[PDB]
């Protein structure tokens, strides 16, 4: 709300350990492959699937409730195994949010109830809207945003995203306290 | 920049257009000592790319191609990048489920190389039409 | 009132509700929904369902008219059924070689066919039988398209069975 | 020299690209999508004020030149095809643009209608341009347009958009997925433009002479108890997802009919033709009659170049244009590209010729010390 972001106050139950906050609502079945290296936030009502996976999030990671973060399939004739997907630094996903890429970037700001395609890859500073769909196997370049049905170009970021992001995700975790 | 809301409070540009953008968006000038807008600035062409197989292309190679990846292709019936699916190769769509045989094209032995597009077909015409007038103009 | 069957991985850890009758080679993923409100929730084998899908019976919570006289309702799944992530579904009657995407929320009276796919965050309230090998693709406009072929999904659900152990 | 590139600004589309090619590299709607606007504001509008056209067009030529083509504008060259008797204070800005912000070499203001005529390679043709706004005719003889013996009516995509609006909301027949499958009139007050344009294309066609003359009488109901010929079957369109609207197969047939009416005035597409070639010089009749050209998306529609062809030798006979245009052979030529994209191919046709393009083009030093860009009024 102009520039300024806003104050969260968390419940006493969340799993806070080596900065890393994880909400106990939030299941994250298959806690052995999942790894989080750095200070990250994952939100109440939230799931990391470990389906044969190897999920790392970034330094400052935020997954807003409701939102799912699952490993794709690969359809190899050789063998059909699920591909371990590696989300980047400072990575920001939106409420409600569904996630099955493989690969996706630093410095993203992933929409609101939009859902991401199977084996999707997505370079860093990038940003996808809130209502959209990336079908499967898509790529977006740096300084983009895909919007609509179909998920295609829309038009171009501001040039400072790489130094801006860094502000938001950092001040959103130092503004998320408990109560 | 969009979570944020960087478009409430805005910075004025001097000069002979004033116009009212966010910080995030302006650019300032080191020669001299004035802030300018995106508008205010002039634009230039660097580099072309493909937006699926990302391959920096030169631009003496994007005019005899058209502005366009050879590799790459797009679906018809909704906008999206196409992917080589086998059995001996067909073209399908992730989102729309539109292949390449619907519309009748032959299935090529090679995965990239075997696919193009026809020739146009007043592309002969064309070339007689400009020759003539090349020749009236000189 | 549960009807379990050998060699389905139906996942304990999953919630189910209500008179359920489960398939032969089903494969339930975590946090997957499924209530047998007014009548069963009969499953065809290799039924497969990802994530949030709520298959609920509950046509006397939808509607409550006190007619039909018993109207059971029972809702029938086929075989090689694959419920992506977040699809809403409410069907007495659903065939086999179907495949919702994710986010995709199926009519209260829609009966689905072979090969045929609905489009991923395309919502469709509206009772109609779908055609035979037809998919739907899009949530602004339907855009109906009719595939070439059905789309079989065997060798993903068969891998499962040796995931799931230990999970 | 770099090949010169070509913008040519409609109502409804833009045709964009670069000189010596087949065809257009990117057509487009002529709209640009502005933060807040839900729906996307139009490029070229008339009668509005200089600053707000500036802005638009400025954001407009922008997305030609950056995301449908890839090329820096200072390097090479422009074609601006556009219209004759285009609006002056809106070609004055186009051109305002591209010297002052674009700051592009050498602007081109070719007329639509003589560009036209070089696809073909004849020298002397009638050319009618049956666009978005105003379906224009305007006589080419040997290089010279004759500006004396012009023609236009409002009868092209906007006055068949409105009329289709119109007939779709008397028969109003949708199945919104909610107890509406019996039929419910009127749930939404206006349908938008880009629906009605997508019905237009695919649902409705171009009837013949002899079933368009009954279709004409049969509305009007002159004193007659259903003459009307059997209509298509009714097509089903999706409106927004879930809302099925059912057309009915008499809109399809009759929405057309409003370009080839009479009205009394004794004024459509067809007449338009002969009210022109009738006002022309005695010499160049003959000439022009034998060498038609029908441009403009509006004549794209399926079956339009008969019913005209047609309609014009049923309008010869009538006693007005019977005396002069009696014993005339009308002939259609078919241009090389498609009806729609034949005004943008003269532009790269004429911009191949780097000799005669450099001289008879307005350079931007022309443009910093004048300020005037030569037009058909007085200097
Ligand atoms: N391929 C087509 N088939 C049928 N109708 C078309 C086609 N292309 C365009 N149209 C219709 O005809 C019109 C053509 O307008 P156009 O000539 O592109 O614009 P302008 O007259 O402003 O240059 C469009 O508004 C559209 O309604
Ligand atoms: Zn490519
Ligand atoms: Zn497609």
């Amino acid at each position: 709300m102009e520039l300024g972001e806003l104050l969260y106050n968390k419940s006493e139950y969340i799993e806070t350990a080596s900065g890393n906050k994880v909400s106990r609502q939030s299941v994250l079945c298959g806690s052995q492959n999942i790894v989080l290296n750095g200070k990250t936030i994952v939100m109440n009502d939230c799931i990391i699937r470990g389906d044969l996976a190897n999920v790392r999030v970034g330094r400052h990671c935020v997954v807003k409730s409701r939102s799912v973060i699952r490993p794709p399939f690969k359809k190899f004739s050789k063998g059909v195994a699920f591909f371990p997907l590696h989300i980047g630094d400072h990575v920001f996903i939106e409420e409600d949010c569904v996630v099955n890429a493989a690969q996706i970037g630093s410095y993203v700001h992933v929409g609101k109830n939009c859902v991401i395609g199977r084996r999707c890859v997505l370079k860093d500073c990038c940003k996808i809207l809130d209502n959209t769909v990336l079908p499967p196997e898509t790529v977006v370049p740096p300084f983009t945003v895909f919007s609509g049905c179909p998920g295609l170009f829309s038009g171009e970021l501001p040039e400072c995203t790489q130094e801006l992001m860094i502000d938001v995700t950092k001040s959103y975790y130092q503004k998320f306290l408990p109560l | 920049a969009s979570l944020l809301q960087s478009e409430r409070v805005l910075y004025l540009v001097q000069g002979e257009k004033k116009v009212r953008a966010p910080l995030s968006q302006l650019y300032f000038c080191r020669y001299c000592s004035e802030l300018r807008s995106l508008e205010c600035v002039s634009h230039e062409v660097d580099s072309h790319y493909c937006p699926s197989c990302l391959e920096n292309m030169p631009s003496a190679e994007a005019k005899l191609k058209k502005n366009r990846c050879a590799n790459c292709f797009d679906c018809p019936g909704c906008m999206h990048t196409l992917s080589t699916r086998a059995t001996a190769y067909y073209l399908a769509c992730g989102f729309c489920r539109w292949t390449s045989r619907d519309v009748g094209m032959a299935d090529k032995s090679v995965a990239s190389g075997g696919w193009q597009e026809p020739d146009h077909p007043h592309t002969q015409r064309m070339n007689k039409l400009i020759e003539y007038y090349q020749q009236l103009a000189q | 009132s549960v009807k379990i069957a050998p060699g389905a991985v139906v996942c304990v850890e999953s919630e189910i509700r209500g008179d359920v009758t489960i398939g032969p080679r089903t494969v339930i993923h975590p946090k997957a929904r499924i209530i047998a409100e007014a009548g069963p929730i009969v499953i065809g084998e290799g039924n497969l369902i990802e994530e949030q899908a709520l298959i609920i019976n509950a046509h006397p919570d939808n509607i409550t008219p006190d007619a039909e006289d018993s109207e059971p309702k029972p809702m029938i799944i086929g075989t090689n059924n694959v419920f992506e992530v977040g699809c809403y579904s409410q069907a007495m009657k659903m065939g086999d070689n179907n495949v919702i995407e994710s986010k995709a929320y199926v009519g209260r009276n829609v009966i689905l066919t072979s090969g045929c796919i609905i489009g991923a965050c395309c919502n469709l309230n509206t009772f109609e039988v779908i055609p035979e090998n037809t998919v739907i693709y899009g949530a602004d406009c339907l855009r109906r398209v009719q595939t070439e072929r059905p789309q079989p999904q065997t060798l993903q659900l068969d891998f499962l069975m040796k995931i799931l152990p230990n999970y | 020299e770099k090949t010169a590139v070509v913008i040519d600004l409609g109502e409804a589309f833009t045709k964009c690209g670069f000189a010596g090619e087949t065809g257009p590299r990117c057509i487009i709607p002529s709209v640009i999508k502005k933060a807040g606007m839900p729906k996307p504001i139009k490029v070229v509008q008339y009668n509005i004020n200089t600053e707000e056209l500036y802005s638009y067009l400025k954001e407009f030529i922008h997305i030609l030149y950056f995301r449908h083509l890839l090329v820096n504008p200072r390097d090479r060259r422009v074609v601006v095809i556009e219209s004759v008797l285009c609006p002056s204070h809106f070609r004055e800005t186009l051109t305002r643009v591209l010297f002052k912000y674009f700051e592009v070499p050498s602007v081109l203001l070719a007329p639509s209608h003589l560009m036209a005529l070089l696809t073909l390679g004849i020298n002397s043709a009638m050319v009618l341009d049956c666009g978005y706004r105003e379906s224009l005719v305007l006589p080419i003889y040997e290089g010279i347009p004759v500006l004396n013996c012009w023609g236009a009516l409002p009868l092209g995509g906007k006055a068949l958009h409105k009329e289709l609006e119109t007939q779709l909301l008397e028969q109003c027949t949708v199945d919104t997925g909610a107890a509406k499958e019996q039929s419910l009139p009127s749930v939404m007050g206006s349908i938008p433009e880009g629906v009605l344009e997508d019905i237009k294309v695919r649902t409705c066609f171009v009837s013949d002479l002899t079933r368009g003359l009954k279709i004409q009488a049969a509305k009007f109901n002159i004193d007659g108890n259903t003459e009307r010929p059997s209509p298509p079957p009714n097509v089903d369109y999706p409106l927004d997802g879930e809302k099925i609207l059912h057309v009915l197969g008499s809109i399809r047939d009759s929405v057309v009919e409003i370009l080839f009416e009479q009205d009394n005035e004794e004024k459509s597409v067809a007449t338009l033709i002969l009210d022109s070639l009738m006002q022309c010089p005695i010499d160049t009749r003959k000439q022009l009659a034998e060498n038609l050209v029908i441009i403009g998306g509006t004549s794209m529609l399926p079956g339009f170049l008969h019913r005209l062809l047609a309609e014009i030798r049923y309008l010869v006979e009538k006693p007005k244009y019977k005396k002069t245009l009696g014993t005339k052979t009308f002939r259609i030529h078919t241009p090389p590209a498609k009806a729609n994209c034949v005004a943008w191919l003269g532009g790269a046709i004429f911009g191949a010729l780097q000799d005669i393009l450099g001289s008879r083009s307005v350079s931007k030093e022309y443009y910093n010390q004048t300020g005037r860009i030569p037009d058909w009024c007085s200097l």
